[PDB]
């Protein structure tokens, strides 16, 4: 049923819109690697005051 | 009578969600279809891009309005270099969510109460309902299902696009550095605040999706009746869209506004 | 390319037209009272109901980030600004692009379908000088009256919600309401205020006299009225809020 | 059953409303005074 | 009632044409019928014979001056001379019954109150709603709408009147009602009245001159003795609701006692001058047909 | 109207001075410094009051204090 | 085909009423058409009878389940004996008319694609489209909506046809046409067709029972022989299309030898019966009706 191969284009190219504005948007504007912690190791600092 | 007016709703709503699942299983095909038509739009608007078209050009243009009245009013002042860090907080909190949720309701929501309303006057639902097939569970829930796949992409080119277009006309019209503006952006932009406005947005697109499609399958009076049932289902989603946001910013945000200058 | 070209030919022909009837041939004031009266009716109870919590949203997120960033004394002042320059008139474009301009094209292709327009032309009578102008005028002076209520109710809400809910100070938020905003300000939102008006009511009544018929003719006309005047006036807008910002008040 | 369901949908509007300003004045959170 | 003269008249929708050369000669006072399979577009003819869409080529000549070409400020007084009644009567929501009916009243002359409620209520007296003219288009029914229209179209004292399919969602006793009606009014005002209909009870009892639309050409026009006793199997085919011949099953694949005035209704003029032209036509015709119209006008 | 002084200069409801048992003083400043009505009144530094009026009586600045 | 036997019913929208009390018995495999002057609620009465709209009263009892008065799934189950003709056709037109006829046979049997393919293309070429069946429903005329939806109607072979005004929107050759396949098809698979009208040549041809909409009431129902020689001034007036009689202009004021089967078609067994069940009735006709049924039935 349907399959008419206009539809098909549509979905893929929606498909190929969807996944590059997703990668752009979470690598070049989000950076989820450095919220996540993607390629970053864990240091840790003691102060005698938070100084803000 | 409004008792009973918001018990029909209410009857409508819950019929439509409960048959998500019958339809997730039985009418694949019918998603697929509704996915596409959603995001490349129909009828004479599918030939300048549909509904992702006009999604993009109404962010733009709302994150040109907020990058060059921001950028006037913080060099009036002096304190101009802020203007970066200003653009996020404009677009993640109280603007980009309403923008495109008022975009997604006009194009979607109107397509999608023209389709019913064309349907219930051609008398298609009751040719579904001849053929023993349950009316509200092959349109309304299919679209609901359609609308909720096609949201999270529809709001990340919206997203993608405000950001842009903020950042173009900040550092290219007004010649500030793109050092100064990528720096404030990335320090003052917490990513928890755009997964929340996701979420908002999601929420809002469903029920934007419920009422127009609660208009559209109820219409009345001929051809004539289904231009009235859009104009309601207008008015009804943009006071619908902005509740939703502004309840929505109340509770994340009521006691830890999550932003933190000073010491 | 040629379809949209000519359409927009015609809208501005049809304009053009409204521009000559109204400057030539007399005024209709019955169709025009009635015609205000009706968008009034149709866009009274949305534009308070988009405004108040769009105003409250935006004073509530305000308020936050100066009371972190520590200089909460100027609440008023961006309170007044955006109010005067982008709240006002973009509320009036979301509500009368949503229901007045959908209403006209309803109206007009209602009596399109109904072979109004052709009885009309058959006793002689021109429909653009007495549907249409009456329309135009009536959409105009809507939009500016609700422009200007949008601005005072969401100033008063804006004061009354800090006040009672996030302890702001009273005379700091009315002391500093005239800080970033004057005359330029209010002139140019009279300005957005009217161009919105005049062009929803153009887009709507051209949209309704070129109606398909059919079954969906009716429909597709409104929801195509409605995206291209969402289009259109957020581009006006964009325009003229440049425009505006060239003549500010800080400068 | 529309009266029943009408009353359901209220409801879950109320509750809505009161949730969100609780979470507004922080009434989940519980915290101690000082003088 | 004044003549028309239609000549090499053409439409075209797009690429698509509706049809093409259509030359004819609507007579005066004479209640013409053009009639077609459906889907013929034979509203698109009605309509271009007053000026509300424009045909491609030809030219339709009435009282002299040529339709496709005067320009629009001269219209304004042509279009004094006619009243058309649209399918569903076109009245305004708007108004009432009195207001739609005085609404040409109102715009045109500049008679005084008094005399435009006389003439208001005398016409939609004419059409059997004496008292029912406080009432909106909404509220009444299809054939009370046709009325309506017609008294609208009524009042300017037009030359020529142009009806839009009299018949659709209207039964057969009804429909007799309103072609009752309308012979009455060629009667009383001699007003060149043209029916356009597929109906059949339409065109074996109210018309004096008839004419087929087929394949986007008139196969014929003329009178009602020379089409209701022609041997052409079109003309057969349909003015019988016959099953075999030229008309296919859809648009892909392609005598009576004429209705007399009520009594009391003055003679109707048409009738001499439409028999004077078919003995012309006679003198033309062939001689089956001549003999067959001679046994008519013998009777 | 006459005395319009602008949206600055109106006495605002809400807030301390406002309630029942609230006592008026007279204030006889000799120059306010550009001082607005609904300015906060503070006793040890604590938002205690609102000024309400700041007529000028033979050149002398009154300030009118709850 | 099944017979249907209305009793009592009665419908009213608000304050207004359609109808007051209508009694019928349809007869299996014959068709039947209800008539009446503009305005009647014939439609309404069609509909009424597959379920889609709900009478205040009365019972609808096919075979012997009310189905006014059961289960959403006894009325599912019900309509997969039903076929309905709307005055559109009312079409899908995001799928062609191949999918549009496969629609009812996709969603009920578990058929495999040939023979899906095979069943549809047999009752497209039934209707007269064998090469249409790849065309949209806005890039055809009325008939061929009306085509369309009869081969869309006929795939679960149904007991019982629904047809809403065929003449709507038709000349009358093109309504001839029509009213000859409607013929053939309740000669070829026995379906008990009931048709709502108000055209003259369908109510003076087609069918074999008959029955009179007026004033919100049923006059009579009947076969056909009985009908066409009723001295009741509507039914009179209504069938010979006169004006003089109790209709008005407005709803304010209120034996044709029939047509045969295509040759080379089985016999259409609804005759026999109908011959049958008039000679039974005929000792209850005024002698004036008698004498020209008799003479009718040699």
């Amino acid at each position: 049923m349907l399959l008419t191969r206009f539809i098909k284009m549509q979905l893929v190219i929606f498909l190929t819109l969807t996944l590059v504005a997703l990668v752009v948007l979470a690598l070049f504007y989000l950076r989820l690697p450095t919220w996540a912690g993607l390629g970053m190791y864990k240091l840790n600092a003691d102060l005698p005051n938070s100084g803000g | 009578r409004f008792l009973d007016s918001m018990g029909h709703v209410a009857w409508f709503v819950v019929q439509a969600i409960v048959h998500v699942p019958h339809a997730f299983r039985h009418y694949r095909r019918e998603s697929l279809r509704l996915v596409a038509e959603i995001g490349m739009g129909t009828g004479a608007m599918a030939v300048i891009g549909g509904t992702v078209a006009i999604i993009g050009f109404v962010t733009l243009s709302a994150g040109s309005l907020i990058a060059i009245q921001g950028f006037a009013s913080l060099g009036n002042i002096g304190v101009e270099a802020f203007t970066g860090f200003f653009a996020a907080l404009a677009n993640i909190r109280v603007v980009a969510p309403v923008v495109t949720g008022q975009a997604l309701a006009a194009t979607v929501g109107a397509g999608a109460t023209a389709e019913l309303g064309a349907m219930r006057i051609s008398e298609e639902v009751d040719a579904l309902e001849v053929m023993g097939i349950k009316s509200i569970s092959y349109l309304v829930s299919t679209r609901i299902m359609a609308g909720a796949i096609v949201i999270i992409p529809l709001y990340a080119m919206a997203i993608l696009l405000s950001f842009m277009s903020a950042q173009l006309v900040t550092t290219i019209f007004y010649s500030q550095s793109v050092g100064t503006y990528e720096h404030y952006f990335h320090t003052f932009l917490r990513v928890d605040d755009v997964m929340w406005s996701f979420l908002e947005v999601i929420i809002m697109s469903v029920i934007v999706m419920l009422n127009h499609c609660y208009f559209g399958y109820f219409a009345s009076g001929g051809a004539v009746g289904v231009g009235e049932a859009v104009g309601r289902s207008m008015r009804t989603s943009l006071i619908a869209i902005v509740l939703v946001v502004l309840l929505a910013s109340l509770a994340l945000y009521g006691t830890d506004p999550n932003f933190n200058l000073t010491v | 390319l040629e379809k949209p070209l000519a359409t927009v030919g015609g809208f501005f022909k049809m304009s053009v037209m409204t521009g000559k009837a109204l400057f030539t041939r007399p005024f209709q004031w019955k169709e025009f009272v009635l015609q205000s009266w009706f968008l009034i009716r149709v866009a009274f109870l949305p534009t308070l109901a988009v405004s108040i919590p769009l105003t409250v949203l935006i004073i509530f997120t305000l308020n936050i980030l100066l009371a972190e960033f520590g200089a909460a004394d100027v609440s008023g002042a961006g309170a007044a600004l955006g109010a005067v320059t982008q709240l006002g008139p973009l509320v009036t474009v979301l509500v009368v692009a949503g229901a007045g301009s959908t209403a006209i094209c309803a109206d007009l292709g209602a009596r399109t379908v109904r072979e109004e327009i052709d009885a009309l032309e058959v006793l002689g009578i021109d429909p653009i000088e007495r549907l249409v102008v009456p329309r135009v005028v009536a959409s105009t002076f809507v939009a500016f009256m609700l422009n200007g209520a949008v601005i005072t109710i969401g100033l008063v809400g804006g004061f009354f919600f800090g006040v009672y809910i996030q302890n702001v100070s009273a005379g700091a938020y009315v002391s500093t309401l005239t800080l970033l905003t004057g005359f330029p300000e209010v002139l140019i939102s009279v300005v957005k205020a009217t161009l919105f008006g005049m062009i929803a009511g153009l887009v709507g009544c051209y949209r309704g006299l070129t109606v398909a018929g059919g079954s969906k003719g009716v429909g597709t006309a409104v929801n195509e009225t409605l995206v291209l005047c969402v289009v259109a006036l957020f581009a006006v807008n964009v325009v003229l809020t440049t425009i505006g910002v060239r003549f500010g008040t800080g400068r | 059953p529309y009266k029943l369901a009408g009353l359901i949908l209220g409801l879950v509007g109320v509750l809505v409303l009161a949730l969100t300003w609780m979470q507004f004045r922080g009434q989940f959170e519980d915290k101690v005074q000082l003088t | 009632g004044v003549q028309i003269d239609v000549t090499g008249l053409s439409k075209s929708f797009g690429s698509s044409k509706i049809w093409e050369d259509v030359t004819m000669s609507i007579p005066a006072g004479e209640v013409s019928v053009l009639l077609g399979p459906s889907g013929t577009g034979k509203s698109v003819f009605l309509k271009s014979l007053i000026g509300l869409l424009r045909p491609e080529r030809g030219s339709i000549v009435i009282d002299g001056t040529d339709i496709l070409q005067c320009s629009a400020k001269e219209l304004y007084e042509i279009r004094t001379l006619f009243g058309v009644l649209f399918q569903d009567g076109a009245l305004f929501g708007s108004m009432n019954i009195y207001d739609n009916t005085a609404f040409p009243l109102r715009e045109h002359t500049k008679k005084s109150e008094s005399e435009i409620r006389k003439i208001v209520m005398e016409k939609l007296d004419l059409v059997g709603m004496p008292n029912d003219g406080h009432k909106f288009p909404g509220e009444i029914s299809g054939g009370m709408r046709k009325r309506a229209g017609l008294a609208r179209a009524l009042v300017l004292d037009p030359e020529i009147i142009l009806c839009d399919e009299p018949d659709s969602g209207l039964d057969p006793v009804r429909t007799a009602y309103l072609s009752q009606l309308l012979i009455d009014i060629n009667a009383q005002i001699d007003a060149t009245v043209l029916i356009v209909t597929h109906n059949i009870n339409i065109a074996r009892t109210v018309p004096d001159n008839m004419g087929m639309l087929f394949r986007k050409q008139l196969v014929m026009f003329g009178p009602r003795e020379v089409l209701l006793t022609s041997e052409e199997p079109v003309v057969k085919q349909f003015l019988n609701g016959r099953r075999i011949g030229p008309i296919g099953m859809s648009e892909e694949k392609d005598v009576p006692p004429q209705l007399q005035a009520t009594p009391g209704m003055p003679e109707r003029k048409a009738v001499a001058r439409r028999k004077a032209r078919v003995r012309e036509i006679l003198h033309t015709l062939p001689p089956a047909a001549q003999a067959a119209i001679l046994e008519e006008l013998d009777r | 109207c006459g005395q319009w002084r602008g949206i600055a200069n109106v006495p605002l409801p809400g807030g301390p001075g406002t309630e029942s048992g609230s006592m008026t003083l007279y204030v006889q400043m000799p120059e306010t410094l550009a001082l607005n009505a609904n300015s906060r009144v503070r006793v040890r530094d604590v938002f205690v009051g609102r000024v309400r009026k700041i007529e000028l009586i033979n050149w002398v600045p009154t300030l009118t204090v709850d």
